[PDB]
């Protein structure tokens, strides 16, 4: 393991572990080395071999099988007191919280290309029985080059059920009202909500609610000039009534969804 | 007005 690799710069750290920079020395293939120490573990679970792994190791194989706009899981191996993961790392890269901090407020038409993609990468997920549960601007990184998007980090995840779930560990301010209030949510509602804090987030610059009063009074005040038809959309996923938000389909064929720029274009125009 | 990232939890 320490002889396939690499080890470069620390990358990040935190509530998910140490990520690392890296390359593989098999073909210089640039890669993330991700260390989870094993007492800081909360959900474990086991895949098709019976052995017993983290959660995260779970459900990042169960969503790793071709392309798609999910960082991918390449290997992974356990020691005496952790984890380590290795994962797909573009360059060059940012993410998209560093990304809105430095541009502000993003045109609309390259909000819509970057929305539709993560809409097309959680409709993956779920496809796949994975449910994220962290959907947010951190956890998504652009590709600079290819204009293309990465959902990160499914540390917080759980596979996909119809049934409630009572426990939560994402981050608080993209979470819904109903977790906020009853310790409650349903899976595809409760992320079409967080959908709506990211679009929200990218069209005005910085994500609407702060407070837990913010998040249960369902009050949308626009800080930027934002077209009726994107704030019907941002409006109708934030409702306050889950069963009030828009599905996965009704997202991508509102009004405001036509049109979306390919991967490629939206580099040409809004990144290079 | 200040822009912050949220940990998980
Ligand atoms: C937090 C996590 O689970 C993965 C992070 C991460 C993956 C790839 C990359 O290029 C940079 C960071």
């Amino acid at each position: 393991l320490e002889s396939q690799y690499q080890v470069g710069p620390l990358l990040g750290s935190g509530g998910f572990g140490s990520v690392y920079s890296g390359i593989r020395v098999s073909d210089n293939l640039p890669v993330a080395i991700k260390h989870v120490e094993k007492d800081r573990i909360s959900d474990w679970g086991e895949l098709p071999n019976g052995t017993r792994v983290p959660m995260e190791v779970v459900l990042l194989k169960k969503v790793s099988s071709g392309f798609s706009g999910v960082i991918r899981l390449l290997d992974w191996f356990e020691r005496p007191d952790s984890f380590v993961l290795i994962l797909e790392r573009p360059e060059p890269v940012q993410d998209l919280f560093d990304f809105i901090t430095e541009r502000g407020a993003l045109q609309e038409e390259l909000a819509r290309s970057f929305f539709w993609q993560v809409l097309e990468a959680v409709r993956h997920c779920h496809n796949c029985g994975v449910l994220h549960r962290d959907i947010k601007d951190e956890n998504i990184l652009i590709d600079l080059n290819r204009g293309e998007l990465k959902l990160i980090d499914f540390g917080s995840g759980a596979l996909l059920k119809d049934t409630v779930y009572t426990d939560f560990d994402g981050t608080r301010v993209y979470s819904p009202p109903e977790w906020i209030r009853y310790h409650r949510y349903h899976g595809r509602s409760a992320a079409v909500w967080s959908l709506g804090i990211l679009l929200y987030d990218m069209v005005c610059g910085d994500i609407p609610f702060e407070h837990d009063e913010e998040i249960i009074g369902g009050q949308v005040f626009f800080r930027q000039r934002v077209s009726s038809e994107c704030q019907h959309l941002i409006r109708w996923c934030l409702a306050l009534r889950p069963s009030d938000r828009p599905t996965f389909e009704e997202i991508q064929n509102h009004p405001w969804m036509q049109d979306v720029l390919l991967p490629q274009e939206t580099a040409e125009i809004h990144l290079h | 007005r200040k822009r912050r990232r949220h940990p998980s939890g």
